[PDB]
């Protein structure tokens, strides 16, 4: 098989900006390359074939180059339809074989996250479970950590994150972290806190409960 | 038995007295005497008039020693352990000129001598067919005498033509024995006409590949008060470029037969063997035996370029010359007074009866031989029963007809008809256009279980040419001449439009398409939407089927803006790809190198005996005056405007006729491939 | 136009098998082959296999050569993929591709079908409210619910700015996901702030009033 080695799987940018999105074969494949788009419902579009020709209907921002092992997409005055993420294939020889795509994200201004952590509700303690849920909402760039501390004493068993893709009007990013664990353990235990450390942050954002405290 | 060797020139008679008397002290039997003649020409009558014994000689003059003489040749020369028993011909100018092989028109020339082998023969003989010098009415002398600007070719004294053939000639301290075939003309024989050249006189000379090597690098005889470098010269290519001396092997004009020792047919010939192997033998020491500086000359007695003497199996000139030298000597040797008065020419029409009456007439008024008779004949395959009869002469067929007349009637093309290089309904090349896709890319060798795109049946380009080809490449192996279940069978899908259809196969027909509204489908005429070339390139471009055999032009004219019917509309040709039988892929504009077979021009047909030559050089001499549409010369021989009909004598597309070249067989003017794919039908 | 139309997200247990569907419209159906194309998270895009629909021609990728399974009925111009043997790595978003015939250029693509691979049985989400002891942030916790999806609404949509609810993450064989709003420190205690959580796979909805915590 020809392996397509795309560079970067994530890239930031805004509006009216030029951007190269770059793929890179295990083998020669003799300019034998196309390039398509895939938006956040699964649509995808044919952009260029064979290494720069537009497929018809597609805007002239999007241009191809390339030759030999070394390709590349550009995209001039970038536009909002244009955050997507971006493949590239070989026409060379079959099977026909993908990059990973690489995700372009739009460009703002660093913001601190919103912490905001909540005990078990009434009902699951009644119903023989405890999960902690901690709120990191409206932050970025993406990266984030989050420390579970009980006690003072770390913790990481119990603890699952998820995050969001960028807010359709914020362009920021937001984070739940939850530590789900028996009712028995939670009982055992006083004060319960989150640790949220960001590129904002020079020193964690902590919000923590008291177990006896309302 | 004495042997009575003839010299030339007074150098030769002394080499020989020397060599005589070198051989008689070292007591080699038996006695050798030297007689001496005015030229080579007359020391063969000597011969003859058994005054002399023996001589060497050239090929051209071993012909005419042995035709109208009728001597032997009995030992002959071994220049190389390389070239053996033979030598190269070559044409060589000055580094300070432009003269490729194909432009020596006007241009001044040096020779060895006439009816000589390097000199006239070869250069001349090759000149015909691949030079393009036609000769009209067996006149060779005026043929020469008009294309080269000036020439000196020794022993052209007496001729018609003398003033222009020995005008470069001067010969001689006095200046007298000018243009006479001896070694007394300053430019006779090879070191003669180097020297012609080299003194500025001429500006090509015709001779040996060793020559330049032997009168350069201080190996210039003295007497020419000069000292010529070898890097001063080029020889000429076939090809048409000009190469360095040294790359003979690459660019001569004909491997060409080794001169010869000729004596009576009466005359024992292993006594002259044995005497000259005797001292060769014993002199490879007292006495060299084919150098000759010693007595200020170049080539005595035998060729400094001698090696070796050797016995020769079959004392004939027809034997020692090659088969190949006989035969140009009987097409570009003709008797310019016993060929057939009259041209036959075959009509299959009251207007081409007119037409041909008219050419008569108009070819006569300008003296041009031979007169042309019209016979007239019910069909083309009748005229060929004709010609072949000795009742008719000529005739111009097509593609299909030429391989009948050929093969079947044992007919030979004379000369070509020759298109427009725009125009491309007659002569044009078959392909097989694909799709670019390089991960399902496929090979004319891989096109098992594919879908084709034929133009209809019986299309020459879009079924004769591609099945035919399949046929002969052993693909399609049909049984009981069954071709339409083999090609159903070999195709997964095709699409083959034909008209009054009775057990056609399903499969034939399953790409069709039809109307717009999808009845008439697979009908032989334009109501088929895939039918006819750009209907079989449409069946392509909308991925119905994989392969579309059609003509070089047919994507071209289906592409990049040249036609707007909405499926070719937004078409661009660097999309297709063509397929070539040696398993390569090109681009569309590589047809002339990626073809399936090309479609040949007509071509004018005669019997083996006929003289081709006399055939092209009356058509050339005509077409010089009536050739052109707006020729003011009252014939237009590629026209017929003046009769109720069309393509008279020939096609009014022609713009010129050709010589046939190297192709002078019905097998080599229709092409292998062509041919391969003719007879892979006929089973 | 041109349109490859598939068939509806696929639930099957593990070692159970697969038939995807993609029917096409607009065009000569026989002609142009057809891909197939995987897709999962942080594995790009792989190819399957492809079938010509004329004469059913398939060419498959090694890697799955056994698991799939490719036809196309060109009567109803639709072609279909089966995936035999089915485990948690087969849990994906299959596309259906046309082939242009040039350049192995894909033009027209299908909206994919998702396919899951999982032995847990339907089962109903647990609401529980998430209340604090300026602006205020609420939420809700959706545990232990099968499959997906889930929708959560804040006061039957109207609430709709402030609002975050996240991907789901498997507990196990269960899903879980939460949801955050925030709303101006007026508006909460005063009036009132319900969360709508639908799991119509379970035909069950559940309201849940943020109340604060009692002391
Ligand atoms: C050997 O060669 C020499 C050189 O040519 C011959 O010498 C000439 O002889 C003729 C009479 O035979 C004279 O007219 C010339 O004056 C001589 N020239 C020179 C340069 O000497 C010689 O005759 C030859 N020998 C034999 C046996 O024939
Ligand atoms: C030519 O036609 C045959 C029959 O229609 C095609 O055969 C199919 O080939 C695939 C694999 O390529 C098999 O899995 C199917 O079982 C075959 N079907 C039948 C009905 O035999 C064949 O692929 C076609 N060839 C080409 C080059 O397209
Ligand atoms: C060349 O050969 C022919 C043979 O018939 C002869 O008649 C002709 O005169 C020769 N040419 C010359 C100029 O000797
Ligand atoms: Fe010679
Ligand atoms: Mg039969
Ligand atoms: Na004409």
């Amino acid at each position: 098989d020809i392996q397509m080695t795309q560079t970067t799987s994530s890239l930031s940018a805004s509006l009216g900006d030029r951007v190269t999105i770059s793929c890179r074969a295990s083998q020669d494949i003799s300019n034998y390359l196309n390039w398509y788009q895939q938006k956040p419902d699964g649509t995808v579009k044919l952009l260029i074939f064979y290494t720069s020709r537009l497929h018809s209907g597609v805007p002239s921002r999007f241009s191809g180059s390339g030759s030999g092992t070394d390709y590349s997409l550009t995209i001039s005055n970038l536009e909002q339809e244009d955050f997507a993420t971006y493949f590239c294939q070989q026409g060379n020889t079959l099977p026909p074989t993908f990059g990973g795509g690489t995700k372009l994200e739009i460009k703002r201004a660093d913001a601190a996250p919103t912490v905001s952590i909540f005990p078990p509700s009434s009902e699951q303690l009644t119903s023989g479970g405890a999960s902690v849920v901690c709120f990191l909402n409206n932050f970025y760039p993406k990266d984030i950590n989050v420390k579970w501390k009980i006690d003072g004493s770390e913790r990481q068993n119990g603890v699952l994150n998820s995050w969001t893709d960028q807010d359709s009007k914020d362009s920021t990013y937001s984070m739940s972290s939850t530590l789900t664990l028996t009712k028995d353990e939670y009982e055992r235990h006083n004060s319960y806190t989150c640790e949220a450390t960001h590129k904002t942050s020079t020193s964690p954002i902590v919000k923590s409960f008291n177990r006896n405290e309302c | 038995m004495e042997v009575r060797w003839c010299a030339t020139s007074d150098p030769e008679q002394h080499k020989c007295g020397n060599m005589s008397e070198a051989f008689r002290e070292a007591g080699i039997q038996p006695s050798l005497l030297c007689v001496r003649g005015t030229s080579a020409d007359h020391c063969v009558q000597l011969i003859a008039a058994q005054e002399a014994d023996a001589i060497t000689l050239d090929g051209g003059a071993i012909y005419e020693a042995g035709k109208e003489h009728g001597l032997k040749p009995v030992v002959g020369e071994v220049y190389d352990q390389e070239v053996g028993t033979s030598y190269y011909a070559v044409a060589v100018v000055r580094r300070s000129s432009h003269v490729t092989i194909d432009t020596l028109k006007g241009v001044k020339s040096c020779h060895t001598g006439i009816n000589r082998t390097v000199g006239w023969n070869v250069p001349v003989g090759y000149l015909v067919e691949s030079g393009r010098l036609s000769v009209m009415g067996c006149d060779v002398l005026k043929a020469v005498s008009d294309y080269f600007g000036g020439s000196c070719v020794p022993g052209a004294g007496e001729t018609s033509y003398s003033e222009s053939l020995c005008r470069l000639c001067r010969g001689d301290s006095s200046g007298e024995g000018v243009c006479d075939k001896s070694p007394l003309e300053r430019y006779y024989d090879y070191s003669g006409a180097f020297r012609c050249l080299a003194e500025g006189a001429g500006d090509v000379a015709f001779v040996k590949h060793s020559t330049v090597l032997e009168n350069t690098d201080g190996k210039t005889l003295p007497s020419w008060g000069q000292a010529l470098l070898s890097q001063d010269f080029e020889l000429l290519c076939r090809d048409g470029s000009r190469a360095d001396v040294t790359e003979w092997r690459q660019c001569h004009l004909a491997r060409v037969p080794a001169h010869a020792v000729v004596v009576r047919a009466d005359t024992d010939g292993g006594l002259i063997f044995r005497l000259l192997n005797e001292g060769q033998r014993l002199f490879s020491s007292s006495f060299q035996m084919f150098s000759s500086e010693a007595y200020g000359q170049k080539d005595l007695l035998f060729k400094d370029s001698t090696s070796e003497l050797v016995p020769i199996a079959t004392q004939t000139y027809e034997a020692w010359l090659g088969h190949e030298y006989l035969h140009a000597m009987k097409g570009l040797l003709c008797d310019p007074n016993r060929l057939p008065p009259y041209l036959r020419w075959c009509v299959l029409s009251t207007p081409e009866i007119q037409k041909c009456g008219d050419m008569a007439v108009a070819f006569r008024r300008q003296r041009l031989k031979p007169e042309i008779q019209c016979v007239s004949a019910k069909s083309p395959q009748h005229c060929m029963e004709r010609i072949q009869a000795e009742q008719v002469d000529a005739v111009t067929l097509s593609g299909e007809d030429i391989y009948t007349a050929g093969k079947t009637y044992g007919l030979v093309p004379a000369a070509g008809e020759h298109y427009a290089p725009e125009d491309s309904s007659n002569s044009y090349y078959v392909v097989a256009v694909v799709r670019r896709d390089s991960s399902h890319a496929f090979t004319l060798d891989e096109l098992r279980g594919k879908r084709s795109c034929h133009a209809g049946f019986g299309s020459p380009a879009g079924w004769d040419v591609p099945v035919g080809a399949l046929i002969q490449r052993g693909f399609i192996r049909p049984k009981d001449c069954d071709v339409l279940t083999a090609v159903s069978e070999f195709f997964n899908a095709s699409c083959v439009p034909v008209n009054n259809p009775k057990n056609y196969p399903s499969s034939l027909c399953a790409l069709c398409v039809g109307d717009e509204q999808g009845r008439n489908k697979c009908v032989g005429n334009s109501q088929e939407r895939y039918y006819g070339y750009r209907g079989a390139f449409r069946c392509l471009v909308e991925n119905a089927g994989d392969v579309a055999f059609v003509r070089h032009t047919t994507v071209f004219d289906n592409t990049n803006g040249h036609n707007s019917e909405p499926w070719a509309a937004e078409l661009r040709s660097e999309d297709y790809e063509l397929l070539c039988p040696n398993g390569a892929r090109a681009e569309v504009s590589q047809f002339a190198a990626c073809n399936l077979a090309q479609i040949p021009p007509h071509a004018v047909m005669v019997r083996p005996d006929t003289n081709i030559f006399t055939v092209y050089g009356l058509l050339d001499k005509a077409q010089d005056l009536f050739g052109d549409d707006h020729n003011k010369n009252g014939f237009k021989m590629f026209d017929s405007s003046n009769y109720h009909g069309q393509d008279l004598l020939f096609k009014d597309a022609t713009v010129r006729a050709v010589p046939v070249g190297e192709k002078t067989t019905y097998r080599g003017w229709l092409g292998l491939d062509y041919v391969a794919a003719l007879e892979g039908m006929s089973s | 136009q041109v349109q490859l139309q598939q068939s509806g997200a696929e639930l099957m247990k593990p070692g159970a098998s697969v038939k995807i569907s993609c029917k096409a419209t607009g065009y000569t159906f026989s002609n142009y082959r057809i891909e197939w194309i995987k897709q999962r998270p942080g594995h790009g895009l792989e190819w399957i296999g492809e079938i010509l629909p004329r004469g059913g021609n398939t060419n498959y990728n090694e890697k799955f050569k056994g698991k799939a399974t490719f036809t196309a009925d060109t009567s109803s111009n639709t072609a279909y993929m089966q995936l035999t043997s089915l485990t948690s790595e087969d849990s994906a978003v299959y596309y259906c591709a046309r082939d242009d015939g040039y350049y192995g250029r894909f033009a027209y693509w299908g909206q994919g079908t998702l396919v899951t691979v999982s032995a847990a049985k339907t089962t109903p989400p647990s609401v529980y409210p998430l209340a604090p002891g300026s602006m205020v942030t609420l939420g809700c916790l959706v545990k232990g619910y099968f499959p997906e999806p889930v929708t959560v609404t804040w006061n039957s949509g109207s609430l709709s700015s402030g609002v975050h609810t996240f991907p789901a993450v498997l507990q196990s064989d269960l899903y879980t996901l939460s949801s955050s709003v925030t709303v101006p420190s007026s508006t909460w205690p005063s009036e009132t702030v319900t969360c709508n959580v639908a799991h119509p796979a379970s035909s069950t909805k559940v309201d849940k009033k943020i109340v604060p915590r009692d002391c």
